[PDB]
C-alpha cells in the first residue's frame, strides 16, 4: 500500500513529533493529582452530599439559634461534628471527582485527539517503509553469522520488541478514545504508569539502549547500522533498490520507532501529571547522532546502483524492433518496473526535478511499453547482448534509452541532459553514450526461454538516473539492468543536512491507469454505475480485501471512459474475475466492438 | 532542605571530579578493546560465544546505562529540585529493592 | 458505603439514645426528632445503595 | 502529629465551650461554628494520621 505524497525524511517526522511534544507541554491540566478517584461515583457522592448537608445545617441552626446551654448542647455539638466529618470526607471526594471531570478530562481528550490526528500520516508512511524493510530482512541470512552481527542482534532485539509493542499499544489505547470513555482512560493511565514507572528496566532505559546500539556505544564498538549495511550488501540479497536506499530505509524505520517512542513517553508523563523532562532535546540528539553515524561511517561505503530483483523464464521473437524509452522535454527517468503477470509490460516514471535532484510530485508522468520481452529474449536463434555500464558525470540526468535490435544482436544507446543542481531546470546539453563494442556477450540458442529481468528497477525513493547498463550471464542465461542513482547527493543535501526533504516512493500501481476506481476500493461507485436494479458491490468478493463488482441477471455495470483514449493506438486491458463473466469495451454509437 | 540541596550538589561534583580522573584510563583501554574487537569481523560465532553474549548483554547494558546516565546528569547539574528531577528519578529507580533491580 | 453507613448509624443511635435518656423541652425534642428522622432517611438511602451493591 | 493534636484540641475545646456555654445566638455564632468546624477538620485529619501511626 504505497502513498503518492512527499515523504519528508527523518527531519520531517522528527520536527513533527517535536511540535506535538511542545504542544503537549503547553497543555494545562492544573490539579491533575487525584488519579485514584473513581469518576463513576460523581452522582453517588453528589446525592450523599446533598442529602447530608441538609441535616448538618439543621443541626447547626439548632445549636446556634437554640437557647439551650448545657452538656446536652455539647453532645449535640459532638453529633454535629461527626456528621461534619462524614460530610467533609464525602465533599472532598466529590470535589476531586468534579475537578478531574471538568478540568482534567477535556484537556486530555482534546490533546489525544490532536496527537492521533497528527500521528496518522507518519504512521502510514513508516508502516509502508516497515513493510519494505521487513521484506528486505526476510531476504537476509543470519544462519552463518559473524560475532559482531550476532552481538548487535542480541543487543537490539529486546529493546526493539519492547519499543514496538509499546508504541502500537499506546496508539491502540489512544484510538480507543460515558463509562467506556472512563474505562479507556483507565487503560491509558495503567499503560502510562507502566511506561513511566521508576525502574532501571523502564521504557526510557530501552530507548537509550536502542540508541546506544544504533550508534555503536555497546560492548563492541559496532553500530546496528554497520551490521545492517553488511547484511544488506551481501551478494545473496536481491532487493528493489541500492544499498544506499536500503540502509536509509533501515534508518528511517528505526528513527521513526524512536521518535514515536519519545512521543508516547511525553504523552504518558503528561497524562499522569508528572514533572516534565523535555525529551525533544534527547530525541533530536539521538536522531542527529544516528544520522551522523550513517552519513560518516556507513553512507560512503555503499553502492548507489540498483539492479533487477527477480528473473522470469520467457521467450521473445527474433523479429527486429526499435524501442525508445524517452522522457518529455524537461523531464527525467526516475524508475522502471517490469511486470509479467500475464504479458510482459514496462512502466517508466518521468518527472521534472526541482532542486538537489528532488523529484516533483505534481509532474510524475508514467509511460508504458510492451515490446520488452520480444526485445530482451530470443525465440530460437541465439542472441548477442552488448554489455557496458555507462556512468555520466554529476549534474547529468538520463532522458533517453534507445534499444536497436538491427540483427540478432542487442545494442542500447543512452542520452543524458545537463541538470542544474541549484535550480530545477534541465537544459538541452546532451551527452550520448552507447554500449562499447569490445565487450559483448552471446547467449547460445536454447529451447528454454531466457531469464528476462522482472520487478521494480528503482531506488527506494524515486531519484534521477545517472547511468544505465546491461549485463548478461551465459552459464546461468540471466539478464540484468543495473542503473545508478543520485540518492547519496539528495540525502547529503536535504536530510542528512537537516533540511526540508521531499521524497516520493514507487507507487506500485499503474498511475497512468485510465479506469477510475479500477480496484473498486471506494464503496460508492461514482465512476461506475448500474443500469438495472441488480449487479451491485459484493464486498465479500474481489482480490481478498476489496469490493468487487457483481452481475446477476442482465444488468451490466458500465463506466464511461471514451474521452481518455486515442484512435488506432494500442492498449492493454487487465482484470480479475470469478464466475462466468462477459467484459466488453463498447461504443454506444456504431456497433464497433474493441475488446470482448 | 536548603542545607541539603547545596551539600548534595557539592558532593556530586566532588564525586564526578575523581570519576572523570579515572574515566580517561578506562576510555583509552576500551578504545584498545574496540580496536581488537574490530578484528572479530572474520571470527564466526560459536555456541559458546552466542550463549555468553545472550547471557551478559542484559546486565552489561543495564549497568552501563546506569553509570553513563548518572554521569551525564551529574555533569548537566553543573527551586533546584526541579533541576534534579532526572537525578532523583534515577536514584529512586537504582536504589529500589526489587526482584530484578 | 459501608463506612458511611457505620458512621451515620452510630451518630443516629447516639442521638436517639441521648435524647431518650432525658427529655427536657417540647420544641427542642420536636426539632431533634425531626432532624433524627431526616438522618434516618439519609441512612436508609445509604443502606439501599449498599444493599443494591451487595445484590449486584 | 501528637504535638499538633495536643495543641489544637485545646483551641477546639475553647471554641466548643464558647459556642455552648456562651449566650450568643446570632449569625456571629454561626460564623464561630464555621470556624470551629474548619479547626475540627484540621484536627480530625491530624488525629487520623496520629491514630494510624500509633496503631502501626
Amino acid at each position: 500500500p504505497s502513498f503518492i505524497d512527499y515523504f519528508n525524511g527523518i527531519y520531517g517526522f522528527a520536527t513533527g513529533i517535536k511540535d506535538i511534544m511542545n504542544m503537549i507541554f503547553k497543555t494545562d491540566t492544573g490539579g491533575d493529582l487525584t488519579l485514584d478517584e473513581i469518576l463513576k461515583n460523581q452522582q453517588l457522592l453528589n446525592d450523599i452530599s446533598g442529602k447530608l448537608d441538609g441535616v448538618n445545617g439543621s443541626l447547626n441552626d439548632l445549636i446556634a439559634q437554640g437557647n439551650l446551654n448545657t452538656e446536652l448542647s455539647k453532645e449535640i455539638l459532638k453529633i454535629a461534628n461527626e456528621q461534619n466529618q462524614v460530610l467533609n470526607d464525602v465533599n472532598n471526594k466529590l470535589d476531586a471527582i468534579n475537578t478531574m471531570l471538568r478540568v482534567y478530562l477535556p484537556k486530555l481528550t482534546s490533546m489525544l485527539s490532536d496527537v492521533m490526528k497528527q500521528n496518522y500520516a507518519l504512521s502510514l508512511q513508516i508502516e509502508y517503509l516497515s513493510k519494505q524493510l521487513q521484506e528486505i530482512s526476510d531476504k537476509l541470512d543470519i544462519i552463518n553469522v559473524n560475532v559482531l552481527i550476532n552481538s548487535t542482534l542480541t543487543e537490539i532485539t529486546p529493546a526493539y520488541q519492547r519499543i514496538k509493542y509499546v508504541n502500537e499499544k499506546f496508539e491502540e489505547l489512544t484510538f480507543a478514545t460515558p463509562a467506556d470513555i472512563l474505562d479507556e482512560l483507565t487503560e491509558l493511565t495503567e499503560l502510562a504508569k507502566s511506561v513511566t514507572k521508576n525502574d532501571v528496566d523502564g521504557f526510557e532505559f530501552y530507548l537509550n539502549t536502542f540508541h546506544d546500539v544504533m550508534v555503536g556505544n555497546n560492548l563492541f564498538g559496532r553500530s546496528a547500522l554497520k551490521t545492517a549495511s553488511e547484511l544488506i550488501t551481501k551478494e545473496n540479497v536481491k532487493t528493489s533498490g541500492s544499498e544506499v536506499g536500503n540502509v536509509y530505509n533501515f534508518l528511517i524505520v528505526l528513527t521513526a520507532l524512536q521518535a514515536k517512542a519519545f512521543l508516547t513517553l511525553t504523552t504518558c508523563r503528561k497524562l499522569l501529571g508528572l514533572a516534565d523532562i523535555d525529551y525533544t532535546s534527547i530525541m533530536n540528539e539521538h536522531l542527529n547522532k544516528e544520522k551522523e553515524e550513517f552519513r560518516v561511517n556507513i553512507l560512503p561505503t555503499l553502492s548507489n546502483t540498483f539492479s533487477n530483483p527477480n528473473y522470469a523464464k520467457v521467450k521473445g521473437s527474433d523479429e527486429d524492433a526499435k524501442m525508445i524509452v524517452e522522457a518529455k522535454p524537461g523531464h527525467a527517468l526516475i524508475g522502471f518496473e517490469i511486470s509479467n503477470d500475464s504479458i510482459t509490460v514496462l512502466k517508466v516514471y518521468e518527472a521534472k526535478l526541482k532542486q538537489n535532484y528532488q523529484v516533483d510530485k505534481d509532474s510524475l508522468s508514467e509511460v508504458i511499453y510492451g515490446d520488452m520481452d520480444k526485445l530482451l529474449c530470443p525465440d530460437q536463434s541465439e542472441q548477442i547482448y552488448y554489455t557496458n555500464n555507462i556512468v555520466f558525470p554529476n549534474e547529468y540526468v538520463i532522458t533517453k534509452i534507445d534499444f536497436t535490435k538491427k540483427m540478432k544482436t542487442l545494442r542500447y544507446e543512452v542520452t543524458a541532459n545537463f541538470y542544474d543542481s541549484s535550480t530545477g531546470e534541465i537544459d538541452l546539453n546532451k551527452k550520448k553514450v552507447e554500449s562499447s563494442e569490445a565487450e559483448y556477450r552471446t547467449l547460445s540458442a536454447n529451447d528454454d526461454g531466457v531469464y528476462m529481468p522482472l520487478g521494480v528497477i528503482s531506488e527506494t525513493f524515486l531519484t534521477p538516473i545517472n547511468g544505465f547498463g546491461l549485463q548478461a550471464d551465459e552459464n546461468s542465461r540471466l539478464i540484468t539492468l543495473t542503473c545508478k542513482s543520485y540518492l547519496r547527493e539528495l540525502l547529503l543535501a536535504t536530510d542528512l543536512s537537516n533540511k526540508e526533504t521531499k521524497l516520493i516512493v514507487p507507487p506500485s500501481g499503474f498511475i497512468s491507469n485510465i479506469v477510475e476506481n479500477g480496484s473498486i476500493e471506494e464503496d460508492n461507485l461514482e465512476p461506475w454505475k448500474a443500469n438495472n436494479k441488480n449487479a451491485y458491490v459484493d464486498h465479500t468478493g474481489g482480490v481478498n480485501g476489496t469490493k468487487a463488482l457483481y452481475v446477476h441477471k442482465d444488468g451490466g455495470i458500465s463506466q464511461f471512459i471514451g474521452d481518455k483514449l486515442k484512435p488506432k493506438t494500442e492498449y492493454v486491458i487487465q482484470y480479475t474475475v470469478k464466475g462466468k463473466p462477459s467484459i466488453h469495451l463498447k461504443d454506444e454509437n456504431t456497433g464497433y466492438i474493441h475488446y470482448e | 532542605l536548603r542545607v541539603y540541596l547545596p551539600k548534595l550538589t557539592s558532593m556530586l561534583s566532588d564525586v564526578m571530579k575523581q570519576n572523570y580522573a579515572l574515566s580517561l584510563q578506562i576510555e583509552y583501554l576500551s578504545k584498545q578493546l574496540q580496536e581488537i574487537s574490530d578484528k572479530l569481523d572474520i571470527i564466526n560465532v560459536n555456541v559458546l560465544i552466542n550463549s555468553t553474549l545472550t547471557e551478559i548483554t542484559p546486565a552489561y547494558q543495564r549497568i552501563k546505562y546506569v553509570n553513563e546516565k548518572f554521569e551525564e546528569l551529574t555533569f548537566a547539574t553543573e527551586d533546584i529540585l526541579d533541576e534534579l528531577t532526572e537525578l532523583t528519578e534515577l536514584a529512586k529507580s537504582v536504589t529500589k529493592n526489587d526482584v530484578d533491580g
